[PDB]
């Protein structure tokens, strides 16, 4: 059940791997390179708030962390 | 120091080429098509609205013209595939047969003007207008 | 930079040009032919209202060319296929990540076969 | 690239002669159509109207064998066919290189947004795992310096 157990732990951590990268692909936005170019953006991209955004990035790297 | 599995200190990597980090308009020079379409002016202040339409590069001939050939206006028609199909001597003789492949299309018997001038002959006074 | 260059569904303009030219007096021809002979079904009314569409169809036509090549002349160091290169190195890139992460599903998907349960 | 300069000064005067050219093909159009629309029958009129046809069909001459010029850029200049079927619309083909060179910073934004959220996912997964493992400090920072080189294609803007 111990061996299971860690089976189970490395399976649900390398699918944490999967599942950090899944959310900065999809729920990442726009920065400026410069202030002069424009900025935009559409209906079909989650344009999210920054800093929760980083907070996020950091919980989920909590969690791998507490994982490991 | 503790080896850690395939983590070589030797191997190096690079960044892409082109880097997306930069602006790939200046790395290969698009700024003319940028500052000549974008929608604001480079100091601040909003350019022209360009229009919708082609008036703009149609306004510079004397004709007819009021209203917009469209698709939807029964006017024109779907010329994109026809428009679209596809086909010692010297380079420069091969060059005036290549000028000279597609003549044949320009004298009788394809457009016997013998034949243009009876057929416009033909032709009686005034049309019916609504 | 090099970018990887694609040649499809792309056109020279000396080919639309020649295209077009053919198209408008292949039809003309066409017209003539076609109107040739004067019956009750076809009177010269009948021909002269038929010349006049075909000669509208050929305006919109030619106008379209004038606005087509009026485009053209916008461009100055004719660098279009670099923006058509360039803009498809950026699918190329916008979908390297998404394979990354399906390269990993694969891997995790690998995984399911590859384990020893608890004795029994 | 001297070469380049001037065979697109060849470019801009070739495309400008055939605007004139068209143009004239529309301004002959338009005579014979309101030689259509006024017609008087008479056989001046009709000889007029035939001359019409001459000269259309010899700028059509004109114009198609020097699509087939070799000392042209009539072939070197390229056409997709989203802008013939957008003009054929009805439609404003300077809209459709706004959308598509605004495509292209929409990409290139987009891109970027990925590379700093995988910046911020890489730098802040680091500094926890050199918090949590303190044995792990120099390959992490070993990792960090390999995945940060040095920059060649990221200084400039």
């Amino acid at each position: 059940d111990r061996l299971t157990q860690l089976q189970i732990c490395l399976d649900q951590m390398t699918e944490q791997f999967c599942a950090t990268l899944n959310y900065i692909d999809k729920n990442h936005g726009f920065e400026r390179l410069t202030v002069n170019e424009p900025q935009m953006s559409d209906k079909h991209a989650t344009v999210v708030p920054p800093e929760e955004f980083s907070n996020t990035i950091d919980e989920l790297s909590t969690d791998i962390i507490l994982k490991t | 120091p503790s080896y850690y599995y395939y983590v070589d200190p030797e191997t190096t990597y690079t960044y892409q080429q082109p880097n997306p980090l930069q602006d790939l308009i200046s790395v290969y020079g698009l700024d003319d098509i940028s500052r000549q379409v974008a929608r604001t002016n480079l100091d601040g202040t909003k350019a022209v609205k360009l229009r919708k339409s082609y008036k703009n590069q149609i306004a510079d001939l004397s004709g007819k013209f009021s209203t917009i050939p469209t698709r939807e206006n029964g006017k024109g028609g779907q010329i994109a595939h026809i428009l679209f199909q596809n086909n010692n001597m010297s380079e420069q003789q091969w060059r005036e047969q290549l000028r000279n492949r597609d003549i044949a299309l320009f004298q009788p018997p394809n457009f016997d003007w013998d034949l243009c001038s009876s057929v416009l002959s033909q032709f009686e006074r005034s049309y019916p207008s609504e | 930079p090099a970018l990887p260059h694609v040649e499809i569904n792309q056109v020279s303009l000396a080919l639309v040009i020649r295209n077009l030219t053919v198209f408008t007096m292949k039809e003309l021809a066409q017209y003539m032919k076609t109107n040739v002979h004067t019956q009750a079904n076809e009177p010269n009314s009948a021909k002269k209202i038929r010349f006049l569409q075909l000669i509208i169809f050929l305006r919109t036509q030619f106008l379209k060319l004038y606005v087509l090549v009026k485009w053209t002349r916008t461009i100055k160091q004719n660098n279009f296929h670099v923006l058509i290169d360039l803009l498809n190195w950026f699918r190329t890139t916008n979908m390297n990540v998404n394979n990354c992460i399906w390269a990993l599903k694969s891997s995790l998907n690998s995984m399911t076969n590859a384990k020893l349960p608890n004795v029994d | 690239m001297n070469g380049n300069s001037t065979n697109n000064e060849q470019l801009q005067q070739e495309l400008a002669t055939t605007q004139d050219q068209v143009a004239s093909i529309i301004e002959s159009f338009v005579e014979l159509g309101v030689s259509i629309y006024d017609f008087p029958g008479t056989p001046e009129a009709t000889k007029g109207m035939i001359t019409n046809l001459q000269r259309n069909v010899d700028r059509l001459y004109k114009l198609n064998v020097r699509s087939n010029d070799p000392q042209s850029s009539l072939s070197k200049v390229d056409i997709p066919l989203e802008v013939v079927q957008y003009i054929e619309d009805g439609r404003n083909p300077d809209i459709y290189t706004r959308e598509f060179v605004e495509a292209i910073r929409r990409s290139n934004q987009y891109q970027r947004g990925k590379m700093h959220g995988l910046k911020q996912l890489r730098d802040s997964l680091a500094d926890k795992i050199v918090d949590e493992f303190p044995e792990l400090k120099e390959p992490v920072e070993d990792i960090i310096k390999r995945t940060s080189p040095i920059d060649n294609v990221s200084n400039t803007h």
